[PDB]
């Protein structure tokens, strides 16, 4: 499980440079 | 979304991936 | 709140602080 | 941008803001 | 919610220079 | 406390401040 | 227990693991 | 002070036991 | 308690150099 | 092991040193 | 995946989500 | 090592996966 400052920890180390969004509405 | 495929249920680096831009 | 200097994680961290449930986007420059 | 700004320079958590949805 | 190392990084965030205390048995 | 407040409850950055020197 | 490099959020950490719920003072110089 | 000596230089566990309440 | 990257993080804290391992299934 | 300990109980800092190389 | 500029403890976080319950060893040189 | 390499230079996730048990 990844919640949290977690999951977009998560999101920075697998997108980098390419950026991520985090939407968690969605 | 994110949320539940990740944070609810559990997913993959890979899952991950479909977040990027 | 004070100014930040921020980089790498530390940003991201910084985003998911400051717009909760709102989520954001990270776009760097490439 | 927004991340070069803050790490080879400084900014506001208001400047952040900018990026919430 | 913010709570343990997740409540001190905001403080930090927050604060900064300023400095803050986390006293939780407060 | 701060831990009843942002923990226990939900506290806003703006709340937060009332921790800082 | 090892030296430490700490820095920014970094030291607030460590701060938060060495003193668990007794709390601290974060205090830098200004 | 203990944020500056721990980021320029090293610090210790034990000095940072100092700041807890 | 210490859970998650939180343990890790603090694993990091307490060894440095020495280095560690991290073995949950242990 | 060290989830048992560590996270399932709780553990001192000292506690941790026994996972160090 | 991206490549990774990795640093003290967030290197360490990296392991940690790249080999979840499987675990791992941190072994840096002396 | 790898501890090294991701710091001084960059490395990849894959690499970092060598490090798993
Ligand atoms: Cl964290
Ligand atoms: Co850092
Ligand atoms: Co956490
Ligand atoms: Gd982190
Ligand atoms: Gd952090
Ligand atoms: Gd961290």
């Amino acid at each position: 499980h990844l919640c949290g400052s977690h999951l977009v920890e998560a999101l920075y180390l697998v997108c980098g440079e390419r950026g991520f969004f985090y939407t968690p509405k969605t | 979304g994110i949320v539940e495929q990740c944070c609810t249920s559990i997913c993959s680096l890979y899952q991950l991936e479909n977040y990027c831009n």
